[PDB]
């Protein structure tokens, strides 16, 4: 029977990408970073009428299994830990005999339900969950000072380990963030301070990870540093200052007024700059916007996207709006526009093309990858173990990807332009109201992923991809 | 011909309140009526995005150019050019329909006089929008009138299609818009509560399993069918997928 | 011999159907007049709503066309102010959302009632078949109780062709598009005397299905196969079935060889066995047929049944066969050849099985 | 004798400005607002157009219609909410 083709079955092979949580904005309070290991082991460990339920019978063997393995590796056998961790590869592989889909779906459905019950119970004390992800958790403590987390940080991880769905859990804390301008994953600076020390100030280091720096122009990019540098001086003087006087903030508010006058002065002289050197054909090579994997957007004026991107930094405030709209509309008053003209609205720089469930061999670390937004150097190279990757197992993964897109696409349903019910018979001109058949996955959104497809295959060396994309 | 436009009570159409004391005109009087149309008020904010940007065009400092251009392109025409069409079109042509037609007619009356009938017995109180024969001659009438537009002697299906297609929007829009006005409701709740139990959330099951177990039980398939339909109208917590066979519980 | 061809389900012109005019409409293909360099192949929405349109207008001819059809079948929607009144009607076939057995027409659908239903039998009475079904409507339910079943019957090639005289649908001589409609037997019969002479001469040969270039066995029979055939080289040469015993897919290990690397392997080992039989790579011209798990179906479908128009084997895997020989060929799992008087087609894939899993039941 | 003339007006921003006073309202309180605020909103502009003795609008009696129309807007709410929107609808009428 299994030769057969089945809409179920095919929905649950190609349902393989995982939600995140993404939070956006400026913190003043202290943030931890925590990683969660062994996730796979303890969700399985702990946790007629429905067909598409795997067999019960075989989850409690194999649950049972996996216990005496667990508690005989704790009894120092190697061969226990090592079968322990490969687990979760033999789980995911299908090369592997006795793979059934239905139970890589179940563990799937089971790691889902178990993170967001662990979101929740980090959202059951005082806690803000900035970023979410099967490796990577930001949580906000309510706390101003990273020292006067010591206790708090100790005492809530030994409550989570102590909960008994999350017993065998694996909690570590890499970082302290003193002040931290977060928007993406890919995109953010801040203040860290790696472990609290006893006694002594703890040392504090500046990180700057910023993809938009790269789709500016060439001479603009070290005034984007620059100012960035300058901002981030700024707004840690000005929390210092409130923090010595002790949904608005004071830590942050008024933090913009040290830096305005020389910002406008200098973005004036930029603007003569241009208008004097922008049609010659010497200086024609520092004005040339580069082009990159993923990028879409078709503009002329480099100072611009300059101006756009500084003010659209600053606006993550969340709680400064008026003043960085002031600041702003003064600045566009430098052109020749207007407070809320199209142009005058900052979009993304770049689109996203992510891979769910790589695998690496040497350290069975599991990732989402993404071809589009991630730099260089770290599409061919595991994160934890720096092991160079294999490039035919990149296109082939990539092939697949876009097969499936194709077929999912190709057997998508039909819903009523008006009533958004679905289509329930084989034949039929309209929905028996008002109303013509859209399709639930639109031609344009296809169209676009495979415009991306072509850019990533044109940027890097990828030739059997793009015999893939001559075939059609 | 009578052209006429009208308020419902309390102004907003108010959902919420049943149809039945939300319109104050008798059935006599809206039955001599063919086409009754229910202009409700949406907020999406993409439609008011384009009306607002319609509006503002429409503001005389533009468009008094662009619909010059409506003239110049050919695709609209002059007021008086479509009177002189109007008047010689009602003085020469006068169509008749054709057997095919005929019978589709007399189906799809059946069909709407069903359906009628299957809505009133379910709410028990008069519909207080009637469908009779009267309304038969209006789908004739619209039909004779799309066959005179284009001065073809015969009526087809061409036409009898797009009349059924409009009086299909004119009567769903307005008579079958939520017949039961918002066993009791003691039966859902506890409805809800078994497939909340024993149906997780990730999971499908089949239509006519569930169908099955109900009827075995008190629930039965009349009470069953709505309130499965409903909790999908709720959307929040079930989707349906890979036409009616597949309950996706999100 | 010239003057035949062969041609894959892709380059096939594409007929609509009309209802209304009863006459094939040529339908312009989207590469000719479209752009083509981005997404040409993606087809539009209305496609899907439109193909069982299309396919049950096509029946509906065949079967008014009948020489004993003149009693005249009802449509559906015509079915519900009559009861006690036997009937005849035609149209899909299917299980209804509830999980009833169901017929479907454009006008509409019913029920239907199975518990005394003679069908005639050597058919295979499956969903998705369009039947013909004599019963009584009853409208205390909805159930047309069904007394006997049949499917429709067949035409030969010359009476459904003098319908439209002689179109030129496979157009080799010559071809139809939008602007204008194209016939032609004035050479049917030339081509079918210049066929009926030295026809033993133009012989072609194919072979079994699923022929596994892994593995030794089947190595050693095919070239016994080539050592006897070279002497006397055919016309054709067909190769149907799977060139893999595997289906080739992710490989999450990077340890041993990648299948997509092996599968190029495969075929390049066949380049050296035909360096051995020139005679056969000189004069036989030579077809491939994709097989049920080759690379690009079993990529999504992992070996099970997928899309069936499929694609053609890739270039970048056969950069050697076509270099040592001189006429190879490979088309969609459905090709059609066009030769001098005759049609051709080939289809690979399991079909006993599929209608003996899917037969339905009568009670008895 | 005057009559101001129209040309050189956001289109976006009172675009949004209306769209926003779709959201909200009776969707979340009670007052309604249909089209014909748009409308009113223009002729406020033209009035204080007016008011100088000008044929041309300019941007300021824009910001001075918008001003009126939104406060007006927002001191007929409930006092559990007066604060949240007018602090909502602080960016349109910046000044
Ligand atoms: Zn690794
Ligand atoms: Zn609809």
């Amino acid at each position: 029977i299994q030769n057969d083709f089945d809409l179920n079955t095919s929905w649950i092979m190609n349902d393989s990408e995982f939600p995140k949580i993404n939070n956006s904005g400026v913190y003043d309070n202290v943030v931890l970073d925590v990683g969660v290991d062994n996730l796979t082991v303890n969700t399985i460990l702990t946790s007629e009428f429905v067909h598409d339920a795997f067999s019960n019978d075989a989850l409690n063997v194999l649950r049972g299994m996996l216990k005496e393995w667990w508690d005989e590796a704790l009894k120092e056998n190697s061969t226990a830990d090592l079968l322990v961790n490969s687990l979760a590869s033999w789980v995911q592989n299908p090369n592997a005999k006795l793979f059934d889909g239905l139970l890589r779906y179940h563990v799937h459905n089971l790691t889902k339900k178990a993170l967001l019950q662990l979101v929740n119970e980090f959202s059951a004390l005082g806690s803000t969950i900035v970023y979410a992800d099967r490796n990577q958790i930001l949580i906000k403590t309510n706390k101003y000072s990273p020292e006067n987390c010591y206790a708090y940080s100790q005492y809530m991880m030994k409550a989570v380990r102590t909960n008994p769905m999350f017993s065998y859990l694996d909690l570590n804390i890499k970082r302290y963030w003193d002040l931290l301008i977060w928007m993406d994953k890919f995109n953010f600076s801040g203040l860290a301070c790696i472990e609290i020390e006893e006694k002594e100030n703890q040392d504090y280091t500046a990180v700057s990870q910023w993809q938009l720096k790269k789709f500016l122009s060439p001479i603009y990019q070290p005034e984007f540093e620059d100012w960035m540098m300058i901002i981030l001086d700024s707004m840690l003087k000005t929390k210092q200052s409130y923090l010595k006087l002790n949904s608005v903030e004071n830590s942050l508010n008024g933090f913009s007024h040290l830096f305005s006058k020389p910002l406008m002065k200098r973005v004036k002289k930029l603007f003569k700059n241009q208008q004097e050197f922008i049609l010659d054909p010497q200086y024609e090579a520092d004005y040339v916007i580069p082009v990159l994997p993923g990028s879409h957007l078709n503009v002329k004026n480099p100072l611009l996207e300059l101006v756009k991107s500084l003010c659209h930094v600053m606006l993550l405030s969340k709680s400064t709006i008026l003043e960085i709209r002031t600041l702003r509309k003064e600045l566009l008053k430098i052109f020749e526009l207007r407070e809320f003209a199209k142009v005058a609205e900052f979009k993304d720089p770049s689109l996203s093309l992510v891979v769910p469930d790589f695998l690496c061999e040497y350290c069975f670390f599991i990732s989402d990858i993404d071809f589009c937004k991630a730099a260089p150097e770290s599409i061919f190279s595991c994160v934890r173990c720096h092991k160079a990757f294999n490039q035919v197992l990149l296109q082939e993964h990539l092939i697949q990807k876009l097969r499936s897109d194709i077929e999912s696409y190709l057997i998508q349903d039909l819903r009523c332009s008006r009533c958004h019910k679905v289509k329930r018979d084989y034949m039929s001109a309209h929905c028996p109201c008002a109303g013509a058949w859209e399709g639930t996955l639109p031609r344009e959104s296809i169209v676009q992923k495979l415009n991306v497809f072509k850019q990533v295959a044109k940027y890097y060396g990828f030739d059997i991809l793009l015999s893939c994309i001559a075939d059609l | 011909s009578v052209l006429a436009a009208a308020n419902p009570i309390y102004g907003r159409y108010d959902d919420l309140k049943s149809p039945g004391d939300n319109i104050d005109f008798q059935t006599t009087i809206l039955s001599r009526f063919d086409m009754i149309f229910i202009v409700k008020d949406d907020h999406n904010e993409e439609r008011d995005i384009s009306i607002a940007n319609h509006v503002i065009n429409i503001h005389t400092g533009n468009a008094n150019a662009m619909q010059n251009q409506q003239e110049e392109n050919g695709s609209e025409i002059s007021i008086e050019k479509m009177k002189r069409y109007i008047t010689y079109c009602r003085l020469k042509c006068a169509p008749r329909l054709s057997p095919q037609a005929a019978e589709k007619l007399s189906s799809n009356f059946v069909t709407i006089r069903k359906q009628l009938l299957i809505n009133e017995l379910e709410s028990t109180e008069r519909s207080s929008i009637p469908i009779t024969i009267r309304q038969l001659e209006a789908i004739i009438r619209i039909t004779e009138s799309l066959a005179k537009l284009e001065l073809s002697p015969i009526a087809q299906e061409r036409h009898v299609d797009e009349a059924i297609r409009l009086f299909q929007a004119s009567t769903m829009d307005a008579a079958s818009q939520d017949p039961i006005g918002g066993t009791s409701l003691s039966e859902i709740r506890r409805f809800e509560q078994e497939l909340k139990r024993r149906l997780p959330i990730g999971w499908s099951t089949s239509y006519q399993t569930l169908r099955r177990e109900f009827v075995d039980t008190h629930r039965f398939s009349q009470l069953a069918l709505d309130k499965a339909l409903y909790a999908l109208e709720k959307h929040e917590t079930i989707q349906l997928r890979h036409q009616g066979q597949n309950i996706y519980r999100s | 011999r010239d003057y035949f061809k062969v041609i894959n389900a892709s380059q096939q012109q594409r007929f609509s159907y009309n209802p209304h005019k009863m006459q094939f409409i040529f339908v312009p293909n989207k590469k000719q007049n479209g752009l083509g360099g981005i997404a040409g192949f993606l087809p539009d929405i209305e496609d899907k709503v439109q193909m069982f349109l299309t396919r049950y207008y096509l029946t509906n001819d065949r079967v008014m066309r009948n020489e004993n059809f003149q009693m005249s079948i009802t449509p559906i929607k015509n079915l519900l102010g009559r009861d006690a009144q036997n009937f005849l009607l035609l149209g899909l076939l299917n299980k209804n959302f509830k999980g009833n057995w169901s017929l479907e027409d454009p006008s509409g659908s019913v029920e239907i009632d199975i518990s005394q239903t003679i069908p005639t039998q050597g058919h295979y009475y499956v969903p998705g078949c369009m039947v013909l079904v004599e019963g009584i409507y009853y409208s205390v339910g909805n159930k047309f109780h069904v007394t006997s079943m049949t499917l429709p019957p067949g035409e030969r090639r010359e009476i459904t062709l003098e319908t439209i005289g002689n179109l030129d649908l496979l157009g080799i001589h010559g071809i139809s598009n939008n602007n204008f409609i194209a016939r032609l037997d004035k050479d049917l019969k030339i081509r079918l005397h210049l066929l009926e002479k030295e026809l033993t001469d133009h012989k072609f040969v194919i072979l079994g299905a699923n022929l596994f270039l892994d593995d030794l066995k089947i190595m050693t029979a095919l070239s016994k196969i080539l050592q006897k055939l070279n002497d006397d080289p055919p016309t054709l040469l067909i190769w149907q079935g799977s060139f893999t015993s595997v289906p080739v897919f992710a490989s999450m290990s990077s340890r041993n060889i990648s299948s997509s690397t092996q599968f190029k392997n495969n075929f390049d080992a066949l380049a050296t066995l035909l360096s051995r039989f020139d005679n056969l790579t000189e004069n036989t011209t030579m077809i491939f047929i994709p097989g049920p798990n080759d690379l690009w179906g079993s990529m999504v479908s992992l070996g099970a049944s997928g899309t069936l128009p499929q694609d053609p084997i890739p270039s970048a895997f056969t950069k050697k066969i076509n270099k040592v020989c001189k006429n190879v060929v490979w088309s969609s799992n459905p090709t059609r050849i066009a030769y001098l008087s005759q049609e051709i087609v080939i289809f690979r894939d399991d079909l006993s099985g599929r209608f003996k899993r899917h037969r339905l039941e009568f009670p008895f | 004798k005057i009559y101001p003339k129209l040309h050189q007006m956001d289109m976006d921003k009172v675009s949004r400005v209306y769209a926003d006073l779709r959201r909200e309202s009776i969707s979340t309180g009670s007052f309604p607002i249909t089209v014909r605020h748009l409308e009113s909103i223009l002729r406020i502009a033209e009035s204080f157009a007016k008011m100088r003795l000008s044929e041309f609008v300019s941007s300021y009696d824009l910001d001075r219609a918008i001003k009126v129309v939104v406060d007006s807007f927002v001191d007929a709410q409930k006092v559990s909410v007066r604060r949240q929107l007018r602090r909502s609808f602080a960016i349109y009428t910046l000044g």
